[PDB]
Protein backbone atom coordinates (compact mmCIF):
# COMPACT_ATOMS: atom_id res chain seq x y z
CA UNK A 1 0.00 0.00 0.00
CA UNK A 2 1.90 3.41 -0.75
CA UNK A 3 0.81 6.61 0.37
CA UNK A 4 1.33 9.56 -1.91
CA UNK A 5 1.93 12.16 0.51
CA UNK A 6 5.51 11.05 1.86
CA UNK A 7 8.61 10.29 0.26
CA UNK A 8 9.64 7.17 1.44
CA UNK A 9 6.51 4.92 1.03
CA UNK A 10 6.54 4.22 -3.07
CA UNK A 11 8.31 1.11 -4.20
CA UNK A 12 8.34 -0.89 -7.45
CA UNK A 13 5.41 -3.16 -6.11
CA UNK A 14 3.27 -0.72 -4.82
CA UNK A 15 3.04 1.21 -8.46
CA UNK A 16 1.91 -2.19 -9.84
CA UNK A 17 -0.82 -3.49 -7.94
CA UNK A 18 -2.85 -0.82 -8.49
CA UNK A 19 -3.70 -0.47 -12.63
CA UNK A 20 -4.09 2.10 -14.99
CA UNK A 21 -7.62 2.78 -14.34
CA UNK A 22 -7.44 3.45 -9.97
CA UNK A 23 -4.22 5.25 -10.92
CA UNK A 24 -6.23 8.28 -12.72
CA UNK A 25 -8.51 8.38 -9.70
CA UNK A 26 -5.97 7.91 -6.60
CA UNK A 27 -3.18 10.24 -8.05
CA UNK A 28 -6.18 13.22 -8.76
CA UNK A 29 -7.78 12.92 -4.91
CA UNK A 30 -4.67 12.70 -3.34
CA UNK A 31 -3.12 15.48 -0.20
CA UNK A 32 -1.92 18.83 -1.63
CA UNK A 33 0.76 18.77 1.83
CA UNK A 34 3.98 17.30 1.19
CA UNK A 35 5.56 15.21 4.27
CA UNK A 36 9.13 15.94 4.38
CA UNK A 37 9.85 14.34 7.89
CA UNK A 38 11.60 10.71 6.94
CA UNK A 39 12.66 10.98 2.84
CA UNK A 40 13.50 9.08 0.60
CA UNK A 41 17.05 7.43 1.70
CA UNK A 42 18.15 7.59 -1.94
CA UNK A 43 16.74 11.14 -2.46
CA UNK A 44 13.65 12.44 -3.16
CA UNK A 45 14.63 12.22 -7.08
CA UNK A 46 15.07 8.44 -6.65
CA UNK A 47 11.43 7.18 -6.46
CA UNK A 48 10.80 9.36 -9.80
CA UNK A 49 12.65 6.36 -11.22
CA UNK A 50 10.22 4.39 -9.18
CA UNK A 51 7.34 4.88 -9.77
CA UNK A 52 6.97 5.58 -13.91
CA UNK A 53 8.59 1.31 -13.98
CA UNK A 54 5.25 0.73 -13.41
CA UNK A 55 3.23 3.02 -16.07
CA UNK A 56 4.78 1.06 -19.02
CA UNK A 57 4.23 -2.13 -17.82
CA UNK A 58 1.00 -1.14 -16.58
CA UNK A 59 -0.24 -1.12 -20.30
CA UNK A 60 1.64 -4.38 -20.62
CA UNK A 61 -1.69 -5.59 -17.90
CA UNK A 62 -3.79 -3.50 -20.50
CA UNK A 63 -2.14 -5.50 -23.22
CA UNK A 64 -3.29 -8.85 -21.26
CA UNK A 65 -6.73 -7.26 -20.96
CA UNK A 66 -6.95 -6.83 -24.49
CA UNK A 67 -5.20 -9.58 -25.57
CA UNK A 68 -8.30 -10.43 -26.44
CA UNK A 69 -9.09 -7.29 -28.42
CA UNK A 70 -5.83 -6.49 -30.43
CA UNK A 71 -3.64 -8.81 -32.01
CA UNK A 72 -0.02 -10.48 -31.82
CA UNK A 73 2.92 -7.75 -32.19
CA UNK A 74 4.04 -8.42 -35.65
CA UNK A 75 7.37 -7.26 -36.30
CA UNK A 76 7.45 -3.70 -37.92
CA UNK A 77 10.00 -4.14 -39.72
CA UNK A 78 12.05 -6.31 -42.33
CA UNK A 79 15.25 -8.73 -40.93
CA UNK A 80 12.84 -10.75 -38.43
CA UNK A 81 12.24 -13.97 -40.23
CA UNK A 82 13.00 -17.92 -39.44
CA UNK A 83 13.78 -18.01 -43.35
CA UNK A 84 16.20 -15.68 -45.13
CA UNK A 85 17.84 -18.18 -47.56
CA UNK A 86 14.69 -18.39 -49.50
CA UNK A 87 12.51 -16.42 -48.80
CA UNK A 88 12.79 -12.23 -47.48
CA UNK A 89 11.17 -10.98 -44.56
CA UNK A 90 8.47 -7.82 -44.23
CA UNK A 91 7.89 -5.64 -41.71
CA UNK A 92 3.88 -4.38 -41.06
CA UNK A 93 3.54 -0.80 -40.99
CA UNK A 94 1.19 -1.21 -38.31
CA UNK A 95 -1.38 1.95 -39.53
CA UNK A 96 -4.31 -0.79 -38.74
CA UNK A 97 -6.61 -0.90 -35.78
CA UNK A 98 -5.57 -3.85 -33.42
CA UNK A 99 -9.30 -4.50 -32.98
CA UNK A 100 -10.91 -8.23 -32.61
CA UNK A 101 -14.95 -8.92 -33.29
CA UNK B 1 7.91 -14.77 -56.45
CA UNK B 2 7.96 -16.30 -53.21
CA UNK B 3 5.72 -13.33 -51.56
CA UNK B 4 3.32 -12.95 -54.44
CA UNK B 5 1.74 -16.87 -53.56
CA UNK B 6 1.94 -16.25 -50.18
CA UNK B 7 -1.44 -14.72 -48.91
CA UNK B 8 -4.48 -15.29 -46.61
CA UNK B 9 -8.04 -16.12 -48.42
CA UNK B 10 -10.36 -16.94 -46.10
CA UNK B 11 -12.78 -19.52 -47.12
CA UNK B 12 -16.65 -17.64 -48.47
CA UNK B 13 -19.81 -18.56 -46.23
CA UNK B 14 -22.34 -20.10 -47.90
CA UNK B 15 -25.38 -17.62 -49.06
CA UNK B 16 -23.10 -14.50 -48.34
CA UNK B 17 -21.55 -11.60 -50.82
CA UNK B 18 -18.20 -11.12 -51.63
CA UNK B 19 -16.38 -8.92 -49.15
CA UNK B 20 -15.62 -5.28 -50.25
CA UNK B 21 -14.08 -3.30 -47.16
CA UNK B 22 -11.13 -4.16 -45.43
CA UNK B 23 -12.14 -2.63 -42.32
CA UNK B 24 -15.43 -3.70 -41.14
CA UNK B 25 -15.68 -7.49 -42.69
CA UNK B 26 -13.65 -9.71 -41.35
CA UNK B 27 -13.48 -12.34 -44.38
CA UNK B 28 -12.11 -9.61 -46.60
CA UNK B 29 -8.41 -11.01 -47.18
CA UNK B 30 -6.72 -7.10 -46.92
CA UNK B 31 -8.49 -7.62 -42.73
CA UNK B 32 -6.24 -6.57 -38.98
CA UNK B 33 -7.22 -10.47 -38.78
CA UNK B 34 -5.46 -11.36 -42.14
CA UNK B 35 -2.65 -8.88 -41.56
CA UNK B 36 0.21 -11.47 -40.97
CA UNK B 37 3.72 -9.85 -40.86
CA UNK B 38 5.92 -11.22 -43.84
CA UNK B 39 2.84 -10.95 -46.52
CA UNK B 40 1.41 -8.89 -49.77
CA UNK B 41 -1.75 -8.81 -48.49
CA UNK B 42 -0.25 -7.06 -45.46
CA UNK B 43 1.31 -5.37 -47.98
CA UNK B 44 -1.73 -4.80 -49.79
CA UNK B 45 -2.18 -3.03 -46.46
CA UNK B 46 1.32 -1.71 -45.57
CA UNK B 47 1.43 0.31 -48.89
CA UNK B 48 -2.70 0.97 -48.78
CA UNK B 49 -4.14 -0.29 -52.12
CA UNK C 1 6.74 -32.58 -43.25
CA UNK C 2 9.68 -30.48 -44.17
CA UNK C 3 11.74 -28.65 -42.34
CA UNK C 4 13.04 -25.48 -44.15
CA UNK C 5 16.13 -25.53 -41.46
CA UNK C 6 18.35 -28.15 -43.45
CA UNK C 7 18.04 -27.75 -47.93
CA UNK C 8 18.52 -31.53 -48.65
CA UNK C 9 14.68 -31.94 -46.84
CA UNK C 10 12.63 -29.87 -49.16
CA UNK C 11 11.12 -31.83 -52.29
CA UNK C 12 8.19 -30.95 -54.94
CA UNK C 13 5.73 -33.43 -53.29
CA UNK C 14 6.47 -32.04 -49.51
CA UNK C 15 5.40 -28.51 -50.55
CA UNK C 16 2.16 -29.64 -52.32
CA UNK C 17 0.82 -32.09 -49.75
CA UNK C 18 1.43 -29.15 -47.86
CA UNK C 19 -1.58 -26.60 -48.20
CA UNK C 20 -1.74 -22.90 -48.75
CA UNK C 21 -3.09 -21.46 -45.58
CA UNK C 22 -0.44 -24.38 -43.88
CA UNK C 23 2.53 -22.94 -45.97
CA UNK C 24 2.61 -19.67 -44.74
CA UNK C 25 3.13 -20.64 -40.77
CA UNK C 26 5.36 -23.58 -41.42
CA UNK C 27 7.96 -21.25 -42.77
CA UNK C 28 7.53 -18.48 -40.28
CA UNK C 29 8.21 -20.88 -37.62
CA UNK C 30 11.40 -22.70 -38.83
CA UNK C 31 15.09 -21.99 -36.99
CA UNK C 32 16.72 -19.12 -37.49
CA UNK C 33 20.44 -21.40 -37.49
CA UNK C 34 21.05 -22.93 -40.81
CA UNK C 35 22.73 -26.38 -40.96
CA UNK C 36 25.26 -27.39 -43.30
CA UNK C 37 25.87 -30.51 -42.31
CA UNK C 38 23.95 -32.04 -45.38
CA UNK C 39 23.11 -29.52 -48.33
CA UNK C 40 21.13 -30.19 -50.96
CA UNK C 41 22.77 -32.87 -53.91
CA UNK C 42 22.09 -30.31 -56.71
CA UNK C 43 23.84 -27.50 -54.64
CA UNK C 44 21.97 -24.40 -52.44
CA UNK C 45 20.95 -23.03 -55.59
CA UNK C 46 19.51 -26.37 -56.27
CA UNK C 47 17.20 -26.36 -53.36
CA UNK C 48 15.60 -23.05 -54.12
CA UNK C 49 14.95 -24.97 -57.64
CA UNK C 50 13.05 -27.52 -55.97
CA UNK C 51 11.27 -25.65 -53.05
CA UNK C 52 9.14 -23.28 -55.07
CA UNK C 53 7.98 -25.83 -58.22
CA UNK C 54 6.00 -27.45 -55.38
CA UNK C 55 4.17 -23.68 -54.77
CA UNK C 56 2.69 -22.93 -58.22
CA UNK C 57 1.65 -26.18 -58.41
CA UNK C 58 -0.55 -25.51 -55.29
CA UNK C 59 -2.11 -22.64 -56.51
CA UNK C 60 -3.34 -25.02 -59.27
CA UNK C 61 -4.79 -27.15 -56.27
CA UNK C 62 -6.26 -23.84 -54.99
CA UNK C 63 -8.49 -23.33 -58.42
CA UNK C 64 -10.06 -26.75 -57.82
CA UNK C 65 -11.50 -25.37 -54.37
CA UNK C 66 -12.45 -21.92 -56.01
CA UNK C 67 -13.91 -24.09 -58.82
CA UNK C 68 -16.94 -23.05 -57.40
CA UNK C 69 -16.67 -19.62 -57.19
CA UNK C 70 -15.13 -18.81 -60.60
CA UNK C 71 -15.96 -19.54 -64.15
CA UNK C 72 -14.40 -21.30 -66.84
CA UNK C 73 -11.89 -19.49 -68.55
CA UNK C 74 -12.24 -17.98 -71.98
CA UNK C 75 -9.84 -18.01 -74.66
CA UNK C 76 -8.54 -14.09 -74.27
CA UNK C 77 -6.84 -13.65 -77.87
CA UNK C 78 -7.09 -14.05 -81.63
CA UNK C 79 -6.42 -17.56 -83.68
CA UNK C 80 -8.26 -20.14 -81.64
CA UNK C 81 -11.37 -20.99 -82.17
CA UNK C 82 -13.15 -24.33 -83.39
CA UNK C 83 -14.94 -22.81 -86.76
CA UNK C 84 -12.94 -20.55 -87.87
CA UNK C 85 -14.43 -19.90 -92.07
CA UNK C 86 -17.78 -18.48 -90.65
CA UNK C 87 -16.87 -16.32 -87.66
CA UNK C 88 -13.93 -15.23 -85.82
CA UNK C 89 -12.12 -16.25 -82.65
CA UNK C 90 -13.18 -13.93 -79.85
CA UNK C 91 -11.39 -13.03 -76.45
CA UNK C 92 -12.50 -11.06 -73.51
CA UNK C 93 -11.17 -8.13 -71.73
CA UNK C 94 -11.04 -9.69 -68.49
CA UNK C 95 -12.00 -6.97 -66.58
CA UNK C 96 -15.88 -8.08 -65.24
CA UNK C 97 -16.63 -10.22 -61.69
CA UNK C 98 -15.63 -13.75 -61.59
CA UNK C 99 -17.80 -14.56 -58.91
CA UNK C 100 -20.71 -17.23 -58.10
CA UNK C 101 -23.08 -16.64 -55.77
Amino acid sequence: APQFHRPSTITADNVRALGTRGLVLATNNAQFIMDNSYPHPHGTQGAVREFLRGQAAALTDLGVTHANNTFAPQPMFAGDAAAEWLRPSFGLKRTYSPFVV
Amino acid sequence: YATLQNMVVPEIAPGEECPSDPVTDPAHPLHPANLVANTVKRMFHNGRV
